[PDB]
């Protein structure tokens, strides 16, 4: 069952993301795949990966909708695509 | 595929490099600076795109079925070749651009030509190589003609061009006409005709002239 | 820091096999995809193939399709390009390059992949029907007609060698100003041939000696011949 992604740390240049997989299944499956990008433009994924439950995506573009998705490393399913906006 | 393949400008001149695309969907646009004789290097990914302390320099966008890399204030280092790269959404394949080159626009230069007769030592082997040198000229675009006894030569010569000199930005060119010792010994006039614009210059040597 | 040191190369004959290997220090492999691209000398770039080391997802190019086989080992932190059924066109300098990550990235949004951030260095891969051969060196001397207060062009012709490269020096390197060592060209038969020239004032012509130092490391040939006016 895919992780659930939500935001608590928006900024002008910073978008800080958080996910919360349920504890029963917390088999701590390696790392978490945070697959972010811009919108329909500059394609540099700049994807970051971490085993924790939250990431602080830095050096982001102001007043831009970045597209984000979190995937369980799968060493099996990824989360739904999410759209967040900088400040 | 790029619409330009070889260009020229001067220091500080804002230049525009283009590259044809496959369209499909608005896809990735990565260009590389292959400095001649080194290895391809990525500029950087910085939204506006550059290769320095977040400057503009190498900046690009998208224009139609092509993409662009227009740099504003041209500096010496930048002079190199550039390739546009994409990621197709088919079999995860990778296409590439034809490859564009940048030359330093220098005042029209004179092709100083000196012709060389095949050394006597070589003739012993049975091969005759007459070489023609186009020293320190610009533009690279030129036309060399080999006439033996006033007979234009076809399918018998090979050409080589150096890379631009680092100070004056000229070129040196060698056109090598390989002949058989037999054919060489049966002829007398050996000329290498160069056509650099509307002034076509010839340099010749006669078998035995010394 | 992070590198993509490649290996292999040398010489193999048409209808041959050369397994290319690219090590990888510094970067955590498996995620950063390994890419093979050829830079045929004189021409431009040609993408060979790509694979995702951890998941091992194969991606080949039509030019080389089927001929080659790409693979890698996460433990070895290294990739492998198996070259089989080599043909004449396959002659090129092969390049190793690293890409981005994100299983989602490779899938779904692939067309939005970042560029080859980190490249390799190149190792010569020549496929020809010959063997290691030492060059023949012949002189290219001027005459007394070429005077014009300082104009005398002379040089050396390094003919019929294989494989590339050859190093050319003039008077043990001392003579460097004016030297125009041309890039190598191949003769129709299939042997490498270049020329190296230098311009000198028509005063020192005899006084100054001119020894072109040629070296063909491939066949450990070291030619140190002098160019005399004729």
């Amino acid at each position: 069952e895919p992780p659930k992604v939500r935001l608590e740390g928006r900024s002008t240049t910073s978008l800080s993301v958080s996910w919360s997989i349920p504890p029963p299944q917390q088999s701590r499956v390696w790392k978490y795949e945070v697959t972010y990008r811009k919108k329909g433009d500059s394609n540099s994924y700049n994807v970051r990966r971490t085993e924790g439950f939250s990431v602080t995506l830095d050096d982001l573009a102001p007043d831009t909708t970045y597209l984000v998705q979190v995937q369980a490393l799968t060493q099996g399913a990824g989360s739904k695509v999410h759209e967040f906006q900088t400040l | 595929t790029q619409s330009p393949s070889s260009l020229s400008a001067s220091v500080g001149d804002r230049v525009t490099i283009t590259c044809r695309a496959s369209q499909s969907v608005s896809s990735a646009v990565a260009w590389y600076q292959q400095k001649p004789g080194k290895a391809p290097k990525l500029l950087i990914y910085s939204a506006s795109d550059l290769y320095s302390g977040v400057p503009s320099r190498f900046s690009g966008s998208r224009s139609g079925t092509d993409f662009t890399l227009t740099i504003s204030s041209l500096q010496p280092e930048d002079f190199a070749t550039y390739y546009c790269q994409q990621y197709v959404s088919g079999g995860w394949l990778i296409t590439f651009g034809q490859g564009t080159k940048v030359e330093i626009k220098r005042t029209v230069a004179a092709p100083s030509v000196f012709i060389f007769p095949p050394s006597d030592s070589q003739l012993k082997s049975g091969t005759a190589s007459v070489v023609c040198l186009l020293n320190n000229f610009y533009p690279r675009e030129a036309k060399v003609q080999w006439k033996v006894d006033n007979a234009l030569q076809s399918g018998n010569s090979q050409e080589s061009v150096t890379e631009q000199d680092s100070k004056d930005s000229t070129y040196s060119l060698s056109s090598t006409l390989t002949l058989s010792k037999a054919d060489y010994e049966k002829h007398k006039v050996y000329a290498c005709e160069v056509t650099q614009g509307t002034t076509s210059v010839t340099k010749s040597f006669n078998r035995g002239e010394c | 820091e992070v590198q993509l040191v490649e290996s292999g190369g040398g010489l193999v004959q048409p209808g041959g096999s050369l397994r290319l290997s690219c090590a990888a220090s510094g970067f955590d492999s498996g995620a950063y995809l390994r890419h093979w691209v050829r830079q045929a000398p004189g021409k431009g770039l040609e993408w060979v193939a790509s694979i995702y080391p951890s998941y091992g997802y194969t991606s080949y190019a039509d030019s080389v399709k089927g001929r080659f086989t790409i693979s890698a080992d996460t433990s070895k932190n290294t990739a492998y390009l198996q070259m089989n059924s080599l043909r004449a066109e396959d002659t090129a300098v092969y390049y190793c390059a690293r890409s981005a990550a994100s299983y989602y990235g490779y899938w779904h949004w692939y067309h939005f992949s970042p560029g080859m951030d980190y490249w390799g260095q190149g190792t010569l891969v020549t496929v020809s029907s010959a063997s290691t051969k030492g060059p023949s060196v012949f002189p290219l001397a001027p005459s007394s007609k070429s005077t014009s207060g300082g104009t005398a062009a002379l040089g050396c012709l390094v003919k019929d060698y294989f494989p590339e490269p050859v190093t050319v020096s003039w008077n043990s390197g001392a003579l460097t100003s004016g030297v125009h060592t041309f890039p190598a060209v191949l003769q129709s038969s299939g042997l490498y041939s270049l020329s190296s020239v230098v311009t000198v004032p028509s005063s020192s012509l005899g006084t100054q000696t001119y020894i072109c130092n040629v070296n063909h490391k491939p066949s450990n040939t070291k030619v140190d011949k002098k160019v005399e006016p004729k």
